[PDB]
């Protein structure tokens, strides 16, 4: 079952509609981005022990390219997921408000008029 | 086989691959599956010998029979309603033929003997293929007809897919037999979720590409195709083995490497419907993968192996070449579980 | 009906024919008479042994090259379009690609017959 | 439907059938594989016929090209079977296991 | 499983079955210590027969030589089972 | 119940594939599609389509020619099987005579749901067109607009073809 | 195929056990039928009449299996006048068991699919009474 | 010391480490640029500032 | 003294071509080294023929 494979007014190859610039944009220290940057690192010191070169200082430079690109495509990937839950919680409050039958506020009981059953531990 | 007839036969079968995925004809889809196929069967055979021609054979038979029944079920289908496009899939007998089809192309039990003995009869780099693109296409169409599918067909199909693979690969001593029984359960997995949530069956799908990538590179940058032969490893390249036993243990689902992600999500997704049964035999299932697994792990890197003498001569010599995304897929394969919440952008 | 008609009327003589062949004359036969002709020595082996293909490349070919055949056929009629620039882009580019797979195939010696 | 309809898929599951219960030939094999792709044609043009749906007249030769490939590509696995054994029998095609 | 591990025993009941089969002798008179040439009155033309009929029986080969010293059924059980490493 | 000429051609294509289902020998199986071709055609001659029933006899004349140098090759044995040579041939083809007879006995007499759908008969004369207008056929002018119509079409079948001639070149090349 | 499967749950629990032991015995033998089907394809017996011996051999095994099993059942049931409690199916499974193996001759056998067989009908009882469902239809 | 070349030599090979470099400083400033842009197109579309 | 650790003959378990060997397995081959099995001499025999005297 797709839930937002056909929604109305969606392009098909997008990957970020114009309606999501009107989101906050993910801080650039957010911690999500960080630790795609330590994916980054740890990807090239791999690098450097699977070539048997010295693991943290045989390339910089390599090493550099590789946290760059992990946060590059890390920033983007946050956008898309945060412009995704922000789609679902406005379709969610627009059919609960489009709905008002299926989704009744009921009158509020204080605790001094609910009978709960006790069970004592004995 | 010279090198410009090797890459126009792999664009032919990515080309047969991108045909199935972006058409709207019924037709144009059956013929995307002809053109991969077509290219794909010389890809098995690229280093001649009787093992290779057999397993070529093989998978043409089962390709063949299994693209017939396809056809035949498109037509099913136009018959009892002149609909060419690829939609709910008016007919029911038309559905379950093509729901056989695509399941005898993947590979799901009971239709499963072929991929053991074409994964063993063929190269390591044909099987990285066949284990890995020739997932797409039938996952792509299955995920577009997800709503008109019986799911009692289609998960005792899964279910039988995952003991299966289970069963099977606790007997193997060979590493291609073992990952396409892994193969096996993997798809099993895939499509357990599938009547259900169809992210979830991406989502799974592309970590069990990347951990397959992950170790078929593995398997290749040191020449084992044998338990025995990958025992002598750790003598040669430590560092190689202590990666394959972290990537073995992601692929068991072990906690809190990436592999654990998307079983989480399908028994979470499979719980949010009433479903509690089937998700809870799918993990204890599940649990003989770990243990063949960890038994591989034993025997290569946890424990060291009586080596030979003329391993010193290796010792002097680099491996040429390189594989460049091999980091990559060994990070993607292990240490991905906090960023799980991204898989929003796959809907 | 009248297809069917000659159909019949055709293999009816021809089937006739052979029954007269078959019972007009005088029949002696002995098994000298109806062993196999080898130019008069008993043959060594079966006829029915595996007799080998030299050609068997230039036969598969021949499956494929039939194949656009039958995409050509319709060509007489698909002159009437309106849009006549596709179609001519069309049948040329299907018949530069059937000639592109016999240069392939001869440059390759996959016409030289197996020795 | 008609009875040239229940015949016509009669005839694809026979050939069905066929090709899944082996006797010793290969060949024989490939000859059902090329009988279901035949069905496949007659049903697909009679079905295209009746509705008068013009532009899929062309849909079955698409489909006999595509037979063509795949019978071209089940020959030359048969050569290279038989070049490899001196027959053309199944049971020679035992080397990989479950 | 492949074949039963063969025995002296089936080795000898075999060897006279296809002793006694052999026209020539009759099979109350031979025994596992009849001597072909004397207590059968064969001659070398006949053991030939008789070695080619064991070639048949247990599927090998006997060279020239070696097969044409077994002068009774004893030496080509004996011959049979050092061949195929038979110690029961 | 007109002539039941369709009826009868349909029944002598599944007694063809029978034939050729039972493998008696691929000698015989030739035989047995050769004839199927040609019933078809025949069947696809009585619905109005003239152009794919010759077209389709023809590809498979040439198939099956192929397929006998081919047996005659690589598929042959001192004594090849007939359907009658064979307790095991002619089981399969007995039981797939009885079984089509079955189930025509069963459609014609009574009216059935054998796994998909009913069927009454009445010949298939009762679905036809009473359609009268055109200078053309309109299956020619179908088939026709491949060349207009279908480019995409042309493209993936012409690149299919061409990578056929490959890929055979490739799979016999041996060593 | 389900109008077995209907025909055996249509019948109450604790009545007419005669028609509910005969439902049993058909379920039974039509498993045992199917199991035979994929026994003899993936391992051939060497002779059409050793594959109708072993046919027939697990066919009338899970038969008699479902029998018993039904005939157990259906009787505590009536007998002890509890109907939807799984005790019923429990002794029903264990009494296949014992059926199983007494038929394989087998005693480690027949406790095992005693203790097993129990457990599980007296689940699938569970799952009747409270709705458990196998395959759930999507919901969300 | 060595028997043979061992292709890279002392001296690092400056097109490809220049190249790298490039390609890291110029995605750098491309993030940091983009993350301006969208911070002052979200201000202004909600009308914060 | 010192650490366990695989020797030969812990090694042997895994050298078959399967697991949990059987009766019907125990003959069951490894793989060759390199994945070549050996020719076999399916000699084809050539066609004889009597040119002539006829
Ligand atoms: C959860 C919280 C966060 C945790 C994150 C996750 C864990 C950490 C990250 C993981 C990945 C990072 C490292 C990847 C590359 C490592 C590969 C490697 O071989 O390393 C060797 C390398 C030594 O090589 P060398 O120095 O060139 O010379 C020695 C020779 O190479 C001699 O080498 P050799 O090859 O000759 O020796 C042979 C040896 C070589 O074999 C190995 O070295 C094994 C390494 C495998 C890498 C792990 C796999 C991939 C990552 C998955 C981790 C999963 C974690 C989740 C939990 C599951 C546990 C597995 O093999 C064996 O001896 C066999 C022993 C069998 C034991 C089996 C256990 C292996 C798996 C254990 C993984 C545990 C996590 C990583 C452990 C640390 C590794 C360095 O180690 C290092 O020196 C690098 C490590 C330190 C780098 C980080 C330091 C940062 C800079 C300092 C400043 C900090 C900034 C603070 C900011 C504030 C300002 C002050
Ligand atoms: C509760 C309602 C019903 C429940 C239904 C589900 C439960 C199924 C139970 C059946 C268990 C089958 C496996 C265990 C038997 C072990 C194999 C064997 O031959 O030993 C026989 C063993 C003695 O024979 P043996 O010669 O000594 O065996 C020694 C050899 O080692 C043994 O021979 P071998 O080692 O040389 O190998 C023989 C061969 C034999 O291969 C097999 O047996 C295949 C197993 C398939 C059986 C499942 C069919 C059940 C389907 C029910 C559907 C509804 C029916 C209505 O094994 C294989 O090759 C394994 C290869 C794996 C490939 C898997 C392909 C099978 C297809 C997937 C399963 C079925 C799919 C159906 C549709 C799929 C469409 C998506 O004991 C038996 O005779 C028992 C046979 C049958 C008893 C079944 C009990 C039924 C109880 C029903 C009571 C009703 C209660 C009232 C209801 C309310
Ligand atoms: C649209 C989708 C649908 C499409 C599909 C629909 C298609 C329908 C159209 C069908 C038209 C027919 C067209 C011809 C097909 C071509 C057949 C063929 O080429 O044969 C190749 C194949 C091998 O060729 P070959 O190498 O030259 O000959 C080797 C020797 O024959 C054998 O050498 P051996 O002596 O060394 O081997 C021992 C012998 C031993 O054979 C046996 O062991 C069989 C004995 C089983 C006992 C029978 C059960 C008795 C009671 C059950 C009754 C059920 C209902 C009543 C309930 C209980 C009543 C109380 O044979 C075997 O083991 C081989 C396995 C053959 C067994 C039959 C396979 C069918 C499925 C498996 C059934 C297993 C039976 C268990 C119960 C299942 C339900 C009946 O030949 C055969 O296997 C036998 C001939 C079959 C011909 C007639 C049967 C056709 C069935 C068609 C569908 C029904
Ligand atoms: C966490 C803490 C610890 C927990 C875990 C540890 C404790 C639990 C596990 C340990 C014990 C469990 C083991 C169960 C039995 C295992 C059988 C076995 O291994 O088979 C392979 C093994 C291999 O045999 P084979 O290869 O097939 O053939 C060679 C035979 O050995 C050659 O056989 P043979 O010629 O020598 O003679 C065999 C023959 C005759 O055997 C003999 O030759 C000697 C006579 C011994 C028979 C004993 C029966 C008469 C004595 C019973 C007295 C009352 C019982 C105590 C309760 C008192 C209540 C106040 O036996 C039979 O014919 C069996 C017929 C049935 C009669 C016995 C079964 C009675 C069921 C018990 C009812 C309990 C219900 C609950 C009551 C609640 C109130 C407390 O079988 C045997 O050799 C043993 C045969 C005897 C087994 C039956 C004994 C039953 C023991 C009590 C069971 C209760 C535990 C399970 C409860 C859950 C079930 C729902
Ligand atoms: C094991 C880790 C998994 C990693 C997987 C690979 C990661 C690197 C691959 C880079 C992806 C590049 C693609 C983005 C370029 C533009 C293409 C874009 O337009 O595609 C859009 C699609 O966007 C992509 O799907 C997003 C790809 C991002 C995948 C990452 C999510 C993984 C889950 C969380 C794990 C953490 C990942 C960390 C990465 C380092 C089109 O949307 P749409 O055509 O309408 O959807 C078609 C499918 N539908 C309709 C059936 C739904
Ligand atoms: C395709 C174009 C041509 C079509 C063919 C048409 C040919 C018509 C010509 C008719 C010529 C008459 C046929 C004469 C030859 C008949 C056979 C023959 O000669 O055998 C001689 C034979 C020897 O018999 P015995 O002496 O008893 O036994 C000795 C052996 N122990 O004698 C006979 O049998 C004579 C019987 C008469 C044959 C019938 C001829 C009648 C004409 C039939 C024409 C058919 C057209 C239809
Ligand atoms: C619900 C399922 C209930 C299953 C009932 C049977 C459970 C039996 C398990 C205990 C094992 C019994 C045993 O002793 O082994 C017998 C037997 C093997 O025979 P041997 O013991 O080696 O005979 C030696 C003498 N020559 O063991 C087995 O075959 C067990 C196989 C069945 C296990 C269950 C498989 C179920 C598959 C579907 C899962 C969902
Ligand atoms: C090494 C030793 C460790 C062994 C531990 C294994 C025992 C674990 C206990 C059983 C786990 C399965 C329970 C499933 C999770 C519960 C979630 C739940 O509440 O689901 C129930 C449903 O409960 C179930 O379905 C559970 C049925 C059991 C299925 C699997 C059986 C597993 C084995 C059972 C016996 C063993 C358990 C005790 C073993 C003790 C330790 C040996 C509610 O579902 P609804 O349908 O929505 O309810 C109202 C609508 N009908
Ligand atoms: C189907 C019809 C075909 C038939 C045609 C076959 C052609 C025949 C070819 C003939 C070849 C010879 O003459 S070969 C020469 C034969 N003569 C000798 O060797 C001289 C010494 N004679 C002896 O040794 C004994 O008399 C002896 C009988 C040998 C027993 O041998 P033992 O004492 O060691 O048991």
């Amino acid at each position: 079952m797709t839930m937002m494979s056909g929604r109305p007014g969606r392009v098909p190859l997008q990957f970020l509609p114009n309606e999501a610039r009107s989101l906050p944009p993910p801080k650039l220290t957010d911690p999500r981005l960080v630790y795609m940057g330590f994916l980054g690192y740890c990807s090239g010191l791999i690098d450097n022990a699977i070539r048997r070169r010295p693991v943290v200082s045989a390339g910089l430079h390599r090493q550099l390219l590789y946290v760059t690109s992990f946060v590059f495509f890390g920033y983007y990937l946050l956008k898309r997921q945060d412009y995704m839950y922000a789609l679902r919680d406005h379709d969610m409050f627009a059919y609960v408000k489009s709905h008002p039958e299926d989704f009744p506020e009921k009158d509020k009981k204080t605790y001094g008029e609910i009978l709960e059953e006790f069970h004592p531990v004995r | 086989m010279n090198p410009i007839i090797y890459t126009t036969l792999i664009m032919t079968v990515m080309s047969g691959t991108m045909l199935v995925m972006i058409s709207s004809h019924w037709l144009l889809i059956w013929i995307g599956f002809e053109m991969n196929l077509l290219a794909m069967i010389p890809v098995l055979m690229k280093n001649f010998n009787p093992r290779a021609t057999e397993a070529a054979t093989k998978y043409f038979l089962t390709q063949a029979t299994a693209s017939m029944m396809l056809m035949m079920a498109i037509i099913i289908n136009l018959l009892y309603s002149g609909q060419w496009t690829i939609t709910k899939m008016f007919n029911p007998v038309a559905m379950t033929m093509m729901t056989m089809a695509l399941a005898m192309k993947l590979g799901l039990s009971p239709f499963h003997f072929w991929v053991p003995e074409v994964t063993q009869g063929i190269s390591l780099q044909a099987g990285l293929l066949l284990l890995t693109w020739q997932k797409l296409a039938p996952l792509s169409v299955l995920c577009q007809i997800s709503q008109s599918i019986n799911p009692n067909l289609m998960l005792t199909m899964a279910m039988l897919s995952i003991l299966i693979g289970g069963w099977g690969g606790l007997n193997q001593t060979q590493l291609r037999k073992i990952m396409a029984y892994s193969s096996i359960a993997h798809m099993g997995w895939m499509t357990a979720v599938l009547p259900y949530n169809t992210t979830m069956t991406i989502l799974n799908l592309l970590i069990y590409i990347t951990m397959t990538l992950a170790m078929f590179m593995l398997l290749i940058h040191s020449s084992a195709t044998t338990t025995l032969s990958l025992s002598h490893t750790w003598n040669k390249m430590p560092v190689i083995t202590s990666l394959m036993m972290v990537t073995l243990l992601s692929m068991g689902g072990l906690p809190p490497l990436s592999g654990f992600m998307p079983k989480w999500m399908i028994i979470q997704e499979m719980t949010k419907n009433e479903s509690i049964i089937m998700p809870t035999l799918m993990a204890m299932t599940a649990l003989l993968n770990l243990y063949f697994y960890m038994r591989l792990a034993y025997s290569s890197s946890l424990t060291m192996f009586p080596s030979t003498n003329n391993m010193k001569m290796k010792w002097q010599f680099e491996h040429t070449k390189q594989m460049k995304l091999l980091p990559t897929m060994i990070v993607l394969s292990t240490l991905v579980l906090p960023m799980t919440p991204a898989l929003s952008s796959l809907n | 009906m009248n297809i069917m008609l000659t159909l019949l009327t055709n293999v009816t003589l021809a089937s006739l024919l052979v029954l007269i062949a078959f019972w007009l004359p005088q029949l002696n036969a002995y098994s000298e008479k109806t062993s196999p002709y080898e130019c008069g020595f008993d043959p060594m082996g079966s006829a029915r042994l595996p007799f080998s293909m030299k050609f068997f490349l230039v036969a598969i070919t021949f499956l494929l090259f039939d194949l656009e055949i039958a995409l050509l056929l319709p060509l007489p009629w698909a002159s009437q379009t309106n849009n006549l620039k596709t179609m001519l882009t069309m049948a040329l580019f299907l018949l530069i690609l059937l000639a592109a797979s016999l240069a392939y195939e001869w440059t390759q010696k996959g016409l030289e017959w197996a020795e | 439907m008609p009875l040239v309809y229940m015949n016509i898929i009669m005839a694809f599951a026979i050939a069905l059938a066929g090709l899944l219960m082996y006797r010793s030939h290969l060949m024989s094999s490939l000859l059902c594989l090329e009988g279901m792709m035949l069905s496949l044609f007659i049903m697909s043009t009679l079905i295209i016929l009746n509705t008068h749906f013009t532009l899929a007249n062309m849909m079955p030769i698409i489909l006999l090209v595509f037979a063509a490939c795949e019978a071209a590509l089940g020959l030359s696995l048969l050569v290279m079977v038989s070049n490899t054994y001196g027959t053309d029998y199944v049971q020679n095609l035992n080397l990989l296991q479950c | 499983s492949d074949a039963p591990p063969l025995t002296l025993e089936a080795i000898k009941d075999r060897v006279l079955y296809v002793l006694k089969l052999y026209d020539k002798i009759d099979p109350e008179k031979l025994s596992v210590n009849s001597h072909f040439m004397k207590d059968l009155g064969l001659d070398s033309l006949d053991q030939v027969e008789i070695i080619m009929a064991m070639e048949d029986e247990f599927g090998f080969e006997i060279p020239d030589i070696d097969a044409e010293k077994l002068m009774c059924p004893q030496e080509i059980v004996d011959y049979i089972a050092d061949k195929k490493d038979v110690y029961e | 119940m007109t002539m039941y000429i369709a009826f009868i051609l349909s029944t002598i294509f599944v007694i063809g594939f029978v034939g050729f289902s039972s493998k008696p020998s691929p000698i015989y199986g030739g035989l047995g599609l050769i004839v199927s071709g040609g019933v078809g055609c025949g069947i696809v001659l009585n619905f109005g389509g003239s152009f794919l029933g010759l077209m389709v006899f023809l590809i498979y004349l040439g198939g099956m020619l192929v397929v006998f140098g081919y047996t005659t090759a690589m598929a042959t044995e001192m004594y090849p099987e007939v359907w009658v040579s064979n307790k095991t041939v002619f089981g399969a083809f007995v039981s797939g005579l009885m079984m089509e007879f079955c189930m025509v006995y069963y459609a014609l007499k009574e009216e059935e749901v054998e796994i998909i759908f009913k069927f009454n008969g009445l010949g298939d004369w009762v679905i036809y067109d009473t359609g009268d207008s055109g200078f053309f056929s309109e299956e020619a002018m179908g088939i026709a607009a491949l060349y207009s119509y279908g480019t995409w079409l042309v493209i993936v079948t012409g690149w299919s073809l061409l990578i056929g001639v490959v890929v055979i070149m490739e799979i016999t090349r041996g060593n | 195929a389900k109008t077995l499967l209907h025909k055996y749950s249509d019948i109450p629990e604790g009545t007419e056990c005669h028609r509910k032991a005969y439902a049993s015995t058909s379920i039974g033998g039509a498993t045992g039928l199917i199991v035979s089907a994929y026994s003899i394809a993936l391992k051939p017996p060497a002779s059409f009449l050793e594959g109708v011996a072993r046919t027939g051999r697990y066919t009338f095994t899970s038969a008699a299996i479902g029998a018993i099993f039904g005939l157990t059942s259906c009787i505590s049931a009536q007998v002890r006048e509890k109907p939807d409690d799984p005790l019923n199916y429990f002794i029903g499974g264990c009494a296949g068991g014992l059926t199983l193996g007494a038929r394989t001759r087998s005693y480690g056998i027949g406790a095992a699919a005693c203790a097993y067989m129990g457990l599980t009908a007296a689940l699938v009882k569970m799952g009747q009474l409270e709705g458990w469902q196998v395959f759930a239809e999507p919901k969300v | 010391k060595f028997y043979i070349r061992e292709p890279p030599h002392g001296s690092p090979d400056w097109l490809k480490v220049g190249l790298t470099l490039g390609t890291s400083v110029f995605l750098w400033i491309y993030l940091i640029k983009q993350h301006k842009e969208d911070v002052l197109e979200y201000k202004r579309r909600n009308g914060l500032e | 003294a010192r650490q366990w650790q695989p020797d030969v003959e812990w090694a042997e378990q895994f050298g078959g071509a399967v697991m949990y060997p059987t009766k019907e397995t125990a003959h069951w081959k490894p793989p060759p080294w390199n994945d070549v099995d050996p020719p076999k001499d399916t000699l084809v025999s050539n066609l004889t023929l009597n040119f002539g005297p006829q």
